[PDB]
RNA sequence: UUACCACGGAGUGAUUCAUGACUGGGGUGAAGUCGUAACAAGGUAGCCGUAGGGGAACCUGCGGCUGGAUC
RNA sequence: GAACUGAAGAGUUUGAUCAUGGCUCAGAUUGAACGCUGGCGGCAGGCCUAACACAUGCAAGUCGAGCGGAUGAAGGGAGCUUGCUCCUGGAUUCAGCGGCGGACGGGUGAGUAAUGCCUAGGAAUCUGCCUGGUAGUGGGGGAUAACGUCCGGAAACGGGCGCUAAUACCGCAUACGUCCUGAGGGAGAAAGUGGGGGAUCUUCGGACCUCACGCUAUCAGAUGAGCCUAGGUCGGAUUAGCUAGUUGGUGGGGUAAAGGCCUACCAAGGCGACGAUCCGUAACUGGUCUGAGAGGAUGAUCAGUCACACUGGAACUGAGACACGGUCCAGACUCCUACGGGAGGCAGCAGUGGGGAAUAUUGGACAAUGGGCGAAAGCCUGAUCCAGCCAUGCCGCGUGUGUGAAGAAGGUCUUCGGAUUGUAAAGCACUUUAAGUUGGGAGGAAGGGCAGUAAGUUAAUACCUUGCUGUUUUGACGUUACCAACAGAAUAAGCACCGGCUAACUUCGUGCCAGCAGCCGCGGUAAUACGAAGGGUGCAAGCGUUAAUCGGAAUUACUGGGCGUAAAGCGCGCGUAGGUGGUUCAGCAAGUUGGAUGUGAAAUCCCCGGGCUCAACCUGGGAACUGCAUCCAAAACUACUGAGCUA
């Protein structure tokens, strides 16, 4: 129904919003080799919940600051 | 270099200008009475102030003076904020 | 443009009988058909391996009177069209409006063919091709303009036409002077002194 | 406004014409949303003169599409 | 009248381009001077790193290598 | 059925060889330029540099059926006898208020390395004209141009004093929707015009009915625009740190809309070797060139987006702009002046000066297709359609055809016999494309006016709308494509090269001089390499040279190279990020595979056809766009998860 991407949690220092990193392999166009890239993104989170470490899912959703335009959907893990 | 057709607009839209900016003043006085006694916690001049503005906004939100949507958002804000003062 | 001259050095430079003349009179007792042309007919010399394509190019070329730049064009067309790169050539240039008069003996010669299209005394379906590259189809009609009908030139070549191997692949009304273009000829149907694998490996050079 | 109009797409003084939906602001030959048909008013042998596809051309008729002079015509002609 | 702000002005840096008395090496030259350093055991085997010395190729010491001849 | 069929090497290091290795060449192409040469037609292309400055002419006007005034005819009545003047009449077409347009169309690529572009998604929005639906268009008021007069100014123009109209402006009434709301209530508009008319009334204008064009409120659609997210988008690390509205949060403001967009306060955050920041360059894409392909180079014409409009900035009006031919200010330049002040922005179409190797007419018409206005007629349109110049390119045609030994003459070579120029000429017959002249001759035209008829509507047979009938009219180009007749071979061949690469050789003159030259190289007295002649070669209204890209170059090697001695293994360990990881079972499905769906604009590339006498060119359909997103299946391998095993 609705695109949720999955990633490893990187950053909590700020207030209700926390950044996660999103795991990609996109083949060289030449080489024809996958090489793994990073897509951290800025992740909203109305109450603090996720700390470093988690694994979260998150949507594009509305803009809600000037680099949030994604918000959580639940943790998937959560880094005991 | 000049056609006599853009002379007329020019002259069309500065007698526009200032009959537009004077009705767009009134709005922005007759919120800003209200936004006045809202910051004075004047209760009972709030609505005085709030009822004298409501006419004025839609009349010329009605002109295409400032558009509805923005006549709309201020009546939300204000009544909210009077509302938010009778407490 | 066309190329105009004498005709023999043509053949004389590759040695073989191009058909540039009518065939009232074999071509050793017109011209010295054993010497290439010039002052220096008489030497020797093997051709290096280039240049017998590009002898066996002008070969086609002289023969059918064509520039290249419609054969390079002409041999696009035969690379672009499917099957052999090789017949896909010849039928080509076999399919011109002036070399299929010349094949129904209108012209002892594609030089008096190519003369006689040109000034609209030909009409290939009812309408007048003043143009030598026409490319006729199969089962199209030729015919000679009524006004031309009693030129001596075509008179005179329809006999010579007779005394040079009778060509399968159309046939001709004398009476009318009109013939019809059955089918493209084939490999067997066109002299095999030609080498058409030389010109598909000079054009890749 | 959305118009059907001819998109002049021939030749020098062999002209030819695509029926063309777009919107009245775009130029002639230009953007366009949708071509629906063609016209050709050179037609001799085999060349249809004017193809409609008629389907197409109700839809934006009934979206308020306002076919041009000669297209309403041709329109007519199509049908007649 | 205040806020914003263009032009313009001041100071102090950075970078880039062009020039500059003079100076250093490099390359090419029709070939001049001084030697003969390497190529043969090239007539003290050569070369590498480093240090010192000398018009110059170079020389000498220390370590290393054979990409050294005879045997 | 088709959308592919596709790959050459040579010269040059040495006494000679093999390898390595660089250089050069044979090819395709260009918005090309230069030299020699030059007949035509079709199609296309044509300032790549100074986003330099611009004389001159046009490029955005239109509506009287929104409104006020002027000009005021046809047609009638008068003094005179209609020379010359006075009344009715309102046909027009006009400066100005208003409406719409001017934000489209057109130009340029300066800026821009991401607020742009490309791909795929998302939601918060606005959207004139257009379509469909719904509820209305009721009643008043106060002004101002134009107009008359006065003053000031050189001009540009400005300022008072009086008059007037609206579909101009603003109140009041009303609200199917609509806006806010303690869901109880509150708030918000409009404008009339034209044709016709059976009754009724009338101030005698009209009221009233109908039709059409309008206007208001609102919903939906379409179009267009705004915004957000993820991936991608040149070179440089001899540019490693960058950023305090900075990065989040809370309240408030602001936008059509979310958002540090702005602000107040709180926290110290945010980006960056996955290349941040900085420097240089640069519009991006579809596409174009080259290549067997993978790739490499490139972003003309045409198409989509973007940015710009003399430089910088700013807002106003408007649905839409921070607006090429609109406004304001500042600056440079040009110009006028009465010295006080004013005017302008060709990167619109022509054209000019200048720069450059280099790129065109101060053209015709709105006939066609579009656009704006208008009810329509109709007007404007340097968009567009055509024409002028240029071999600039692609394509097509011609500059003749057959016979013709005398192997004529002359030239060249010569062995002095002869050969070659050479059936080539001369001659004899012949046709005459194209060019010239004359004649005929489509189509690009859809339509409009007028009259009649039929249908729809309305109370109406009237008005109006639509379908037909008859007549008259619309082609810029154009003096058309195209077709006939006359005449005469008559009007039409030049360029590069000949030592090898590379097809094509002798002589004469020169003698390391003159010169040639892409490389090897040639020329120092018997040069197939210099200059000339003859001959030949290749090409041909073109031929060569240059400039540039790709190829050859497997010479940046993914396809597809190497590292003992030819250039290349770090002096050697450890180790971070990363890359890769023994074997068994089960699960999952990101990779992987197949299918489906949406999208991947059109044009172009390609395949099959159609129309220009063919071709170039145009065009129908298909294929493709190798990508992305979603969904559905599968679990051999990789990734992940869980459980083991010992190599």
């Amino acid at each position: 129904t609705v695109r949720t991407l999955t990633g490893r949690v990187v950053s909590d220092k700020m207030d209700k919003t926390v950044t996660v990193l999103i795991e990609r392999r996109v083949k060289h166009p030449i080489y024809g080799k996958y090489v793994k890239r990073s897509t951290k993104l800025h992740a909203h989170d109305e109450s603090n919940q996720c700390r470093i470490g988690d694994l979260v899912t998150i949507r594009e959703t509305r803009p809600l600051a000037k680099t949030k335009a994604w918000t959580l959907v639940d943790i998937v893990e959560r880094a005991v | 270099a000049n056609t006599p057709s853009a002379k007329k607009r020019a002259k069309q839209a500065e007698k526009r200008r200032s009959h537009n900016a004077s009705l767009r003043s009134m709005v922005r006085t007759y919120i800003k009475n209200v936004v006045k006694a809202i910051d004075a916690k004047d209760l009972e001049k709030a609505q005085a102030a709030f009822t004298a503005a409501v006419p004025v906004i839609d009349r010329m939100a009605d002109k295409g003076i400032i558009h509805k949507n923005k006549a709309a958002r201020h009546k939300s804000r204000l009544s909210g904020h009077i509302k938010a003062l009778s407490t | 443009a066309r190329y105009i001259g004498p005709k023999c050095k043509l053949s004389r430079r590759e040695g073989t009988d191009l058909f540039l003349k009518s065939g009232a009179r074999a071509l050793d007792s017109k011209c010295k058909a054993e010497n290439v042309p010039g002052q220096h007919g008489q030497r020797r010399g093997r051709l290096s391996d280039y240049g017998l394509q590009l002898r066996e190019k002008q070969k086609v070329r002289r023969i059918y009177g064509v520039l290249e730049r419609q054969f390079r064009g002409y041999y696009q067309e035969a690379s672009r069209r499917k099957g052999s790169t090789g017949e896909n050539l010849l039928q080509l240039l076999e399919c011109r409006l002036d070399n299929v008069v010349y094949r129904m003996g209108f012209g002892s010669t594609r030089s008096e063919s190519r003369q006689l299209v040109s000034h609209k005394a030909i009409t290939v379906n009812g309408q007048t091709v003043n143009i030598p590259s026409y490319q006729v189809k199969a089962g199209d009609v030729v015919a000679v303009r009524e006004k031309s009908k009693n030129q001596l030139r075509i008179a005179q070549a329809l006999e010579l036409c007779g005394q040079r191997g009778r060509v399968e692949w159309v046939e001709v009304d004398l009476d009318k002077k009109a013939g019809t273009f059955k089918s493209a000829p084939a490999r067997s149907d066109l002299s095999a002194d030609i080498n058409e694998n030389l010109i598909v490996e000079l054009y890749s050079k | 406004m959305v118009t059907i109009r001819l998109a002049r797409g021939g030749s020098k003084k062999r002209p030819f014409y695509h029926l063309t939906v777009t919107n009245s602001r775009n130029a002639r030959d230009g953007r366009f949303v949708e071509r629906i048909g063609f016209f050709n008013p050179v037609a001799t042998g085999g060349e249809v003169r004017l193809s409609v596809d008629q389907e197409r051309a109700t839809y934006w008729l009934g979206q308020g599409a306002q076919p041009s002079e000669r297209v309403a015509q041709l329109l007519k002609d199509a049908a007649k």
